[PDB]
RNA sequence: GAAGGGCCGCGAGCCCCCGCGCCUGGAGGAAGGAGAAGUCGUAACAAGGUAUCCGUAGGUGAACCUGCGGAUGGAUCCCU
RNA sequence: CCCACAGCCCCCGCCGCGGAGCCGAGGGCAAGCUGGUGCCAGCAGCCGCGGUAAUUCCAGCUCGGCGAGCGUCGCGCGGCGCUGCUGCAGUUGAAACGCCCGUAGUUGGCCCCCCGCCGCCACGAGGAAACGGGAGCGCUCCAGGCAGGCCCGUUGGAC
RNA sequence: CAUCCGGUCGAUCCUGCCGGAGCGCGACGCUCUCCCCAAGGACGAAGCCAUGCAUGCCCGCUCACCGGACGCGGCGGACGGCUCAGGACAACGGUUGCACCCCCCGCGGCGGUCCUAGCCGGACACCGCUGGCAACCCGGCGCCAAGACGUGCGCGCAAGGGCGGGCGCCCGGGCGAGCAGCGUGACGCAGCGACGGCCCGCCCGGGCUUCCGGGGCAUCACCCGGUCGGCGCGGUCGCGGCGCGCCGAGGGCCCGACGCCUGGCGGAGAAUCAGGGUUCGACUCCGGAGAGCGGGCCUGCGAGACGGCCCGCAC
């Protein structure tokens, strides 16, 4: 099937090698989960049974995720709402696909519950008293069945947002 | 002189024999293929065929005689030779159509003696050594 | 490719040091994985079978072990591929023999007979320290054996002395300059010599100097130098001290037998 | 496969390269008559050993005297030749060897020890009598007449006392 | 890069001379040695092209003097990162250098 | 949670076209070699009866002949 | 006796099958006498024989070589300094480009007393045996095998 | 263990080839007393296959017949054996590495599990009754066991994720090397447990990877366009153009690229014999690849397995 072996590739000169044995499984790969953002319907993850008897958890839906205020060191569980930027490619972005690097809107609910009243970033603040906080995907789903990330900070949040205004 | 001989010459050296070894004959005849394939043994001690004709060959201009000798098609190539069967009252035990053993002279692909355009020798018919048929060590009543 | 892990062995393909004879068999014994590897061990067969001669088949051999009568450093062993190695103990009761496994100078081992006073421990080669779960500082040896919270004052490359009815360290002998050793690997097995320099290269080996007591002086690596003391050895050696002759004198040596 | 195909296996001999020479020709007629060999095959196994012993003559002799390998290697040769009787004993030094010669190594075949102790009237009476095993060695009936008797069984060399 | 990224370094230290910068951030080293032919008792000079990742840290031009440390497989043909330069005079000719 | 269906992925087999390599028929045309004691002339070897040969160009039943330039492996180591 | 059962080898008793072929005899290349045939039949790796003595064909006698093996066919090494690194040839035998410039390539005078680097030499570590070499041992010898002796280097299988 | 001989002429000396003389590998032919060792459908048919055999064992579970049957369950069947089609910077040989990895048995340790425990629940197999079909194959009903399956008694514990070192460099758990482990803020309740094994180390094995070596033809001189590199994600045991999107333009070549051919498995080694070398290497040991051609997959630590299953094609 799907095979990532260099058998089936060109030579640094740009010539045919050549092909001298049968496909083999340890060269395998697998279809990819596409995991979907859920905006008979509900978190759903499987399990894969890889070399070695070992398990791995593919996720193909889900909703919530743990995400951290470094700064304030300030951490909860929060409903994810959207994906709003993607480097790869925009389609990602339609069709509101989850991926490591995923730029993502979150409810404020759980921070702001706690948050406007003591002296922190400006700009976090202004973001909790609205409905939605910016904020990063850190895991891989598709090799662990979850996502996790972090709030943005300073550089980087500057990037983003400079970004996603005009659009 | 007139060879290379410095410390750093080795490739050149092979070159020059690798280019120079294809002016021999005998390398060239073993080395290079083409008689090989145009050998009707391919490469082999001996063959079989079939006897189709009886024939009489005259010797050279020195010489005066006809040489007795059969023409022969290969089972395994189909193509056509001519083979001699030297020893004296040895082409009447031959037979139009019989089942032979053909094998080479002394020389390898060269004719041998007075013979014009003769390689091959007659060893075997019928299963039985026409050596041994002609010392009468064996009898051919079987044909 | 074979698909899976190997299982047979053929004779010639055997290891020279355990002396098989070509026309034996086409097989040979495949030991079984435990305290020692492939080529730094030797089958039970092979000491119960072409040495000592209790037993002239693999049957026979195979009822005295699983009647139980080997013991192997305090424990009955019935597996006739039961791996031995160096400074191992082997004691048989039933005819009140005890034997430690060692090197000849020749490079191949031997069972030097032992006392029921030096009979009760081992000595072990230190050569990993690794911390496991729970950030527990640990410790391995050359036998295949682990001990848990280890002395800080134990290093790698040091020899440890462990009682064989409990697996707890007495004491230790560091590796330095002026301690006797006995080289367990290559083309200096059995010889036992007193080292004289330590030279280490970043990256790759580091390569030991050792001086025998004749005044011989010999190179090997760190992998197979093993300290057995303070200067004098702690355990009963061969008859022969670690020397090994030439050519010409085992000449001698054998015409004179002869 | 069988156990069979690690068995080793040699030739013993070689043949001139010149076959068709007159001298030679009369020479191992001459020498067969001498000791009533068989064929020239035995000529040729003589020929052999004696090619072995000088090659390693040679390379020793080519070493410095105060190699290891040339005081081992010839010290070795030396006791051979010796406990053979091939080389006499009197003589220790490896360029002797290469002045040796086959009629030495026939010299020491059972019939010629046999023959010189007047136990035989001929080399092929000698022949006929090891055939018919009535000789021994040792007190051991030796019937093989290309044995070659060791200098410590010279006297130990008689008649099979079971002969008739 | 070796010094501010995630790579560690291991293996074999070699050295060669620069022969092309065009990439990015990648070069390739010419390396120069020389093969024995015993029938003729005489030897070939033989050149090979490695590969290999150049941080910005450096500064390199053709026929510079490069040491390369050995890394994990960073791409289809590079197992190398330069870890030190020395500079090559101006218009200095091509010669053979093995190292 | 079965049968069944849809989209993608791995990918057989057949059809169409292109290219490469190895063999092979063919009226007629043309080369070479061997065989014999065929017909027409004598080009070369002697100054071989016009000294021989090289390159180039044209012509003629055939060997060959002629023109321009060159060599002696020539038939000359020798003349204000 | 041996053998899983049986052969085989070996040992003990009674009777006792003693059998040599294949090539060649002009030279290379060791080895010659009558009868036939008559450039026919045939031999002959090459030179050559045979057109009335055929020392060469076909037969008999005799003789030689190897020998339980001998001869024929094909291939590889050698022969071959006829592929030439050691170690060919290049006026006339086969073979110096019509001449010059010139990049890759190959090759480059003499000089510094010691430092660093490359090659080079020596030693060493590390890494399977079998094969080959080789120490010791009377499978009756031998091709072999690693045995074996009693009062054995710790018996040995070193390197 | 450094050898020559016959043949161009009316005679002679040379060049130069033809032929002879030796060893080995096979086939053909004649012949053959005794003993010992010993190869044996490989040689452009990896062509086709009647017939028989080549992988079983057993601790657990007996109201079976008189405990032996049978069946469930466990281990093994991925080793061994055959062949050399394919594959020419590959395989393979020597030398590195994983601070980019996985691993059954075995040996030694370790063993704390968030929110009826004098012992839990329901089934199937064999078997009984009733039956289909030429054969191969199975159907329905029915009481019963487990070291089988499911649930699960218990001192907080799997994977993953955020934060936690410096001020030119160097001078313990561990390294040549900031690598391991731990704390702490949040997520999630994976595995073990109705006769206690999840986990760690070693070992054998595997996967990839550095450097050097690795056939011939120039009547093949220019070749490559995921081809070369960078950024990001995905997938993988895992690094990686391995795959996808975007960006740039590169990489190889007379020190012979690319293409074509091979009656091409490689090495340890074999034949030959002054020294230097030439030719071969199906076959005993190691390594690779395949099981009519081409593909796909389940079980399992481990197979893209074929004396395992699915499809197309040829039989
Ligand atoms: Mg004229
Ligand atoms: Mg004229
Ligand atoms: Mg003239
Ligand atoms: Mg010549
Ligand atoms: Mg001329
Ligand atoms: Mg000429
Ligand atoms: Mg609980
Ligand atoms: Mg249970
Ligand atoms: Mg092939
Ligand atoms: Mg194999
Ligand atoms: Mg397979
Ligand atoms: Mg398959
Ligand atoms: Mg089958
Ligand atoms: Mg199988």
């Amino acid at each position: 099937g799907i095979t990532h072996d260099k058998m089936y590739k060109r030579s640094k000169t740009g010539a045919v090698q050549g092909k001298w044995h049968k496909k083999r499984k340890y060269n395998l790969g697998r279809q990819p989960a596409n995991t979907k953002l859920i905006v008979n319907e509900g978190q759903k993850i499987s399990t894969i049974r890889c070399r070695g008897g070992n398990i791995k958890r593919r996720a193909l839906r889900l909703s919530h995720g743990s995400f951290a205020w470094g700064s304030a060191d300030i951490s909860h569980k929060a409903r994810i709402l959207q994906v709003v930027y993607n480097s790869t490619s925009n389609e990602l972005v339609r069709t509101n696909t989850l991926v490591k690097g995923c730029v993502v809107q979150i409810d404020s609910a759980p921070f702001k519950s706690a948050l406007s009243n003591d002296t922190l970033d400006k700009e976090i603040l202004d973001q909790i008293r609205g409905d939605h906080i910016l904020a990063r995907i850190s895991s891989r789903p598709g090799q662990v069945g979850t996502a996790d990330g972090y709030i943005l900070e300073g550089p980087e949040l500057l990037f983003y947002q400079k970004k996603l205004a005009p659009k | 002189m007139s060879k290379t001989s410095g410390l750093y010459t080795a490739r050149k050296l092979r070159t020059v024999r690798r280019v120079n070894r294809w002016a021999d004959k005998k390398y060239r005849k073993a080395h290079l293929g083409t008689w090989l394939k145009a050998n009707p043994l391919e490469g082999a001690c001996m063959a079989r065929g079939i006897v189709t004709q009886k024939i009489g060959i005259s010797a050279k201009q020195p010489n005066s005689a006809v040489r007795k000798a059969v023409r022969v098609q290969l089972t395994k190539n189909s193509k056509k030779i001519t083979a001699f069967v030297p020893r004296d009252g040895s082409i009447t035990y031959i037979d139009n159509n019989d089942e032979v053993l053909v094998a080479g002279f002394g020389r390898a692909g060269r004719a041998v003696g007075d013979i014009p355009g003769c390689r091959f020798k007659v060893i075997k018919v019928a299963g039985i050594g026409l050596l041994a048929l002609f010392l009468r060590k064996r009898e051919k009543r079987a044909r | 490719m074979a698909r899976g892990v190997r299982k047979h062995l053929k004779r010639l393909n055997a290891p020279k040091h355990w002396l098989l004879d070509k026309m034996g068999g086409i097989w040979a014994p495949r030991p079984t994985n435990g305290p020692h590897g492939l080529r730094e061990c030797i089958p039970l067969i092979l000491i119960l079978r072409n040495r000592l001669h209790y037993a002239n088949t693999y049957a026979e051999t195979s009822m005295i072990l699983q009647d139980k009568n080997v013991l192997i450093d305090g424990k009955p062993r019935t597996d006739p591929t039961f791996p031995v190695g160096f400074m191992d103990v082997f004691e048989i009761p039933k005819v009140h023999k005890t034997f430690r496994v060692l090197y000849d100078v020749k490079g191949r081992f031997t069972l030097v007979p032992i006392q029921s006073n030096e009979a009760g421990f081992k000595l072990c080669r230190v050569q990993k320290i690794f911390l496991g779960d729970k950030g527990m500082p640990y410790l391995s040896t050359h036998d295949a054996r682990t001990i848990r919270f280890p002395h800080p004052d134990i290093k790698t490359n040091d020899t440890i002395k462990i009682n064989l009815k409990t697996g707890k360290i007495d004491e230790w002998y560091k590796f330095d300059i002026g301690k006797i050793v006995m080289v367990t690997g290559g083309r200096n097995c059995g010889r036992i010599g007193t080292i004289q320099a330590i030279d280490k290269h970043m990256g790759s080996y580091t390569m030991i100097r050792m001086k025998d007591t004749e005044g011989t002086e010999f190179l090997t690596r760190l992998c197979n130098v093993f300290v057995i003391g303070n200067d004098s050895p702690a355990v009963a050696i061969p008859t022969t001290k670690g020397i090994r002759p030439d050519i010409i004198k085992n000449r001698e040596l054998r015409l004179r037998s002869i | 496969p069988r156990i069979s195909r690690h068995r080793n296996s040699s030739k013993t001999y070689s043949t001139p390269k010149k076959p068709f020479t007159k001298p030679r020709l009369d020479a191992e007629l001459k020498l067969c008559g001498e000791y009533g060999l068989k064929c020239k095959r035995e000529i040729y196994r003589a020929r052999y050993m004696l090619a072995k012993i000088r090659r390693t003559a040679r390379n020793l002799l080519t070493l410095d005297e105060n190699d290891i390998k040339r005081r081992f290697e010839g010290a070795a040769l030396l006791r051979r030749l010796h406990m053979l009787g091939i080389l006499d004993e009197e003589k220790d030094q490896l360029d002797y060897v290469l002045g040796l010669r086959i009629e030495d190594i026939f010299k020491r075949r059972l019939q010629s020890v046999i023959v010189e102790s007047k136990l035989a009237k001929s080399v092929h009476h000698a022949r006929n009598m090891i055939k018919a095993r009535h000789i021994s060695v040792g007190g051991q009936i030796v019937n093989i007449p290309s044995y070659m008797v060791r200098i410590s069984n010279t006297s130990r060399v008689a008649i099979a006392d079971t002969s008739s | 890069c070796p010094f501010t990224g995630n790579v560690s370094i291991r293996g074999r230290i070699l050295r060669g001379v620069v022969h092309s910068a065009k990439m990015q951030r990648s070069i390739i080293v010419r390396r120069d040695y020389l093969h024995f032919v015993q029938k003729y008792k005489r030897y070939e000079r033989r050149h090979k092209h490695v590969a290999a990742h150049l941080s910005p840290c450096f500064r390199v031009k053709e026929g510079d003097i490069v040491t390369i440390g050995e890394c994990r497989p960073l791409s289809k043909t590079i197992r190398f990162n330069v870890i030190k330069v020395e500079p090559v005079s101006e218009a200095a000719k091509k010669r053979f250098s093995p190292f």
